[PDB]
């Protein structure tokens, strides 16, 4: 993780806090176990440490964040590199959560005007939205922004 | 005129350096240049510059790396010499290439065992809006908002102790909470409580006030930094079990109740004057508490204390339209039948039974007043005057409305014991404004008073500025139809037959009331036609009709921001009630701990109900894994990117 | 104080765990601890926990696989004990290795011979806005919401039937249509009637009532599980012939016309509470019928009842303006000019050939009153008392007033009976009303009539809680008149002579409809301008206006919530009107089957243009 921007630690950091299921920071071979086995498919408990030692980069047994974010730096974003899509995203964002949420994207359209409707605010979200959690990403919003 | 003798000094620094053969040479790396001067001649180096500069300064500050090697040999000692006075006071060269990022000079620095305890004591360093930045002071805290972790790490390494405390007495942790790029400033917060290795005795580290006695939990909420006060959350809950989509934490809810005398969090978040610290009552252990504070032990009794009110300005007005009341003394209508009125007011008159009755509720009023008065005296020896204002606007901008109905209550019990004539006067102003206080549990009751949000917001602003523009067009015509009316006769169109009362008058027709003065049985003056047609095609057609459009936009400009304010004002409601009512009733709230073997430390448990989100956690997954309007809603999205694109 | 005790529960589990040393053994994979301490001493594994637990239950429910297999060894018979009671009553473990959707355990369970029809009775599973889900009691219920697919097909193979019921009677089918995630639980729906291979002498599984009867194809139509309702019809539609891009399909039309008395559809949809059930009206099959059941034999009946209707008032009228009148009698105008009054009523004088026309109108009025009474003695006698107001808002929120239109006009009919002397005040209530209730027509005559819909929805709300504020600002500015002008003669400025009329003088100001008083003879008292000109700025000015921007702005996020509702209270207009109405006029809708030998369903055609170019 040598340079990144903020909109990829924040959703990365939403990944961890999602795959973390005991809040605890670290992650073990019973939380990666489970969560695995939830979508459809069974480790058979070997590949669980073989999944962690092969990126735990201290071998103490758990991944931290640190490890965790180095990680997603070799399975690394795509080349989508721009500048004027990071600086619409300043603008809109108020807190800088990384999330442009409901109420925010309904606050600037408000100072531009156009007086959109509270069910037209939900079909923009709700189209825009990938993932499906009623907020969209950084990624997700370029590729409103580029081509439809 | 402060900000240009910043300036006039700021540009009487580069002159001395275009002067000197030395700093010049100091400025560029023409070492060529640097090697003669120094060592040939006899000529010391500690030329000061205009704000007290040396030599070793300006090649950190115009970032030269091969230059500052060479003038370590000349001058071992003035890495060890600050800067000199009233703006950078105490800066080390230290201090400047961490500024820079890296120089890797502090590894040469740090080889010439460089202190790394010098303060940086200087004005512009202070917090204030005439700065732009807010480093705080030592070298370790300036390495932590430009975010250089290795630069960090390198000076733990060298006896940099992290307990530093500035003039407020902020730890670097304060620092961070107040720098502006947020979660690109969330990860350092970890990477410092990682070197509390030892766990020191008093507390450790992260209940450190500051001088205003702040932890660094509370202060992310008095500043609002939401995602930080997010990840400092992270440390408190306290998960159970979990249940397939289920789940089950329990929060800590230690330093989030009104417990303590420090009022913890929530007096806090309603005395600031920041408008996004009110943000934080959306984030989930505080929602969720407030709700239980005000649907149990919060509304009934709101709504059983408003009851008692109402009994009490319904006993004000059965003694307030009861009053002891004579017909007209002797003196008869001494001037022309221009002076028509028939009672004046009993004087002594008592001595009948019914009047006893009246003497009961109007002694219960005069008791009352005296009660709001105690409840009203710290209040205002304590919060200062413009301090009372900051309490006033957010929540509770009544608040003197009750003070002055003491006043004139206080006033008729003065006024009929010395019994003077002008009893009128107290009792008009008693009377409106006992009724008009009433509307302060409109905020109660339901979400069907958030109007009185609206209507204070509205009240001021819109109103306000539209009085002033009402209070010249009408003071030009008023003077007009005075000296067009002047000539005549006012037994017939009597609007006008003096001056303090055409102003009255003319401010009935701004506001379609009075009929419009017509006689069509004698003639008026041909001037009256012209004015008054020029006077209503102005101000009931123009001006009046256009404060409605202006009431227009703005309701909806502030159609999402009214709503929060309620909500908000609840919690100030919450509180001030909590605060001034003892207990043995509505007990500390949460769940009590230490019986359950836990500790003192009380709780609650909050359940919710994740989503699975199938498709995000393939590709997490897949990370892991080894070797309708909607053409509608998408022209808005054109609509987005076309406004925005470049334009 | 009721939810507040089950956390007090829920606290009091974890310090078992903490204080047994067993239990917190168990919550953690303590392959060593528990070797030692199961196998060698003697002490009973019998433990339950605050709310019924075993050690088998606290190591599946903290997900713990490798120290529940070692329990096996000690435990022949702790497979098939239940939790003890009050929240959690019944619940084998189970069902816990199913939630967490695999253990490998289940293997291991069902190698024990568990049973696989506990039924988890707790308090916790019961539908309620309190507990947070809903999966219904049997252990394959609880493996079709977690969407897990080999585990549904292992647990048919151990002998699970598909057709058990909860206490609500719902099904297996039941449950997946009220779950929250719709089209990822599409497709059990189509698993689970794959295994119905069992050609039942029943029914083939889709038509089980439950209690309050209702087959899992109604139930969508209540919940409004759209989606799901859109899949549900795919098997009925018979599709004819293709030409070109031209589709000439064939719906079903069985359970969804109102020939039956479950009421199928159409009542059921209109009596929900649900807001996002009225979608349903825009589905292709049954957005088609109401058009034919409107456009034809729906409209012009109601039409022809409306002017019928509106003839009854006019006759009221007539018998209205007529009534028998008389001079003042003996008693002279005997308070001083303040007492104009001048007819009284005359008493028992009908003898002239006009007042034999009257006799005529009048008794037309009173029949017609007792009509309308005679329509709603059943209606409130079945449909409870407060059901009747869960009907009233949606599309008959007058209904009271029909009713008390007819009350009046018989009290009206006693009160010139006994022949007593205040007879004016209910000949006036039911003059307005009459007039009122006119406007319940004015849902036909075209699309000009969402108005009545849009004034009973800002009459309430809106102007409801502006009345309060204004109930208050009248109320101590009218006050404070009557102090400022009692000093006065009222025979100059008779505003405010009495303390009642002052109020309905001040009320008459705050809308700006009395003239504002003066009088430029008298000098008037100096404190009736200042308060007078702080009037002013107040009602007619600020709050007034105040309510035509709030009146503004409510009336464009109600906009595309508008169409929608008349759209919906005509079908409500149209099944009311066809359930009270007889047949051998307007038959039943759709074409009739079994003439063209293909069943005693009837059906209806519906051609479209399609697409993909
Ligand atoms: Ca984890
Ligand atoms: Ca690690
Ligand atoms: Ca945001
Ligand atoms: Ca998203």
């Amino acid at each position: 993780a040598d340079q990144l921007t903020e909109e990829q630690i924040a959703e990365f950091k939403e990944a961890f806090s999602l795959f973390d299921k005991d809040g605890d920071g670290t992650i073990t071979t019973k939380e990666l176990g489970t969560v695995m086995r939830s979508l459809g498919q069974n480790p058979t408990e070997a590949e669980l440490q073989d999944m962690i030692n092969e990126v735990d980069a201290d071998g103490n047994g758990t991944i931290d964040f640190p490890e965790f974010l180095t990680m997603m730096a070799r399975k690394m974003k795509d080349t989508d590199s721009e500048e004027e899509i990071r600086e619409a995203f300043r603008v809109f964002d108020k807190d800088g959560n990384g999330y442009i949420s409901a109420a925010e994207l309904r606050h600037v359209m408000t100072n531009l005007g156009e007086k959109l409707t509270d069910e037209e605010v939900d079909e923009m979200i709700r189209e825009a939205d990938i993932d499906g959690d009623g907020q969209v990403n950084y990624e997700e919003f370029v590729q409103m922004m580029t081509a439809k | 005129s402060w900000a240009q003798s910043r300036d006039e000094q700021n540009l009487l620094q580069q002159k001395r350096i275009w002067e000197s053969p030395l700093l010049l040479a100091a400025k560029d790396n023409d070492v060529q240049a640097l090697n003669k001067l120094l060592k040939y001649e006899d000529c010391k180096v500690h030329q000061r510059g205009a704000m007290g500069e040396t030599a070793l300064h300006i090649a950190a500050l115009y970032d030269n790396l091969e230059a500052a090697m060479v003038l370590m040999e000349a001058a071992p000692e003035l890495v060890f010499e600050p800067m000199t006075s009233e703006l950078y006071e105490g800066q080390t060269a230290l201090h400047i290439a961490v500024v820079n990022q890296n120089m890797n000079l502090v590894r040469a620095l740090l080889a010439r065992r460089a202190s790394v305890s010098a303060r940086a004591t200087g004005t512009a360093f202070r917090r204030s809006p005439c700065n732009l930045i807010y480093f705080g002071e030592h070298p370790l805290s300036f390495a932590a908002c430009v975010n250089s972790e290795e630069i960090v790490r390198l000076l733990i390494e060298h006896g940099a102790d992290i307990r530093a405390q500035d003039s407020l007495g902020n730890t670097v942790l304060h620092i961070l909470i107040l720098q502006p790029n947020k979660t690109f400033a969330c990860q350092m917060y970890n990477l410092l409580l990682s070197y509390d290795r030892h766990g020191d005795h008093l507390q450790p580290l992260d209940l450190v006030p500051n001088h205003q006695g702040l932890t660094p939990f509370k202060l992310a909420g008095v500043e609002g930094n939401t995602v930080m006060f997010q990840h400092l959350m992270q440390k408190r809950k306290h998960t159970q079990w979990t249940y397939g989509p289920l789940t089950s934490t329990l929060y800590d809810l230690t330093e989030i109740d009104s417990s303590g005398d420090e009022q913890s969090l929530l007096e806090l978040i309603i005395t600031t004057k920041k408008r996004e610290a009110r943000q934080i009552l959306d984030q989930t252990p505080v929602k969720e508490l407030v709700s239980l504070k005000w649907k149990r032990y919060g509304r009934p009794y709101f709504c059983m204390l408003g009851a008692i009110y109402l009994l009490y300005i319904i006993c004000f007005t059965m003694c307030c339209i009861y009053r002891p009341l004579k017909p007209r003394t002797n003196n008869r209508t001494s001037p022309r039948d221009n002076t028509l009125l028939q009672q004046k007011l009993l004087q002594e008159a008592y001595m009948t039974p019914k009047d006893d009755i009246r003497l009961v509720g109007e002694l219960v009023t005069v008791i009352g007043a005296i009660i709001i008065l105690l409840v009203e005296v710290p209040d205002i020896f304590r919060m200062g005057v413009t301090r009372f204002f900051g309490q006033t606007i957010l929540g509770g901008p009544f608040h003197v409305l009750i003070i002055t109905y003491a006043f004139m209550v206080l006033v008729t019990m003065v006024m009929r014991l010395i019994s003077a004539s002008g009893e009128v006067v107290p009792m008009s102003f008693a009377l409106v404004l006992g009724w008009c206080n009433v509307m302060y549990f409109a905020r109660g009751f339901q979400m069907l008073g958030p109007f009185t949000i609206m209507i204070q917001k509205m009240i001021f602003g819109d109103l306000m500025r539209f009085c002033w523009l009402m209070a010249v067009v009408i003071l030009g015509f008023a003077s007009a139809f005075y000296i067009i009316f002047q000539t005549e006769d006012p037994e017939e169109l009597g609007h006008f037959y003096d001056y303090p009362m055409a102003l009255f008058s003319t401010f009935e027709l701004f506001l379609t009331i009075i009929d419009g003065p017509a006689n069509y049985n004698v003639d008026l003056p041909f001037m009256y036609s012209i004015t008054y047609a020029a006077f209503a095609i102005i101000a009931t057609l123009l001006m009046l009709n256009l404060l409605i459009a202006m009431m227009g936009d703005t309701h909806w400009r502030v159609a999402h921001e009214r709503d929060e304010l309620w909500r908000a004002q609840i919690v100030a409601t919450t509180v001030m009630l909590e605060r001034k009512l003892p207990r043995c009733l509505w007990p500390r709230s949460g769940i009590c701990g230490r019986e359950y073997g836990l500790g003192d430390r009380w709780f609650l448990r909050v359940e919710d109900r994740q989503d699975l989100n199938r498709q995000r956690i393939q590709r997490y997954a897949q990370a892991f894994h080894t070797r309708r309007s909607t053409s509608r809603s998408s022209a808005n999205w054109e609509r987005l990117r076309q406004g925005t694109l470049r334009r």
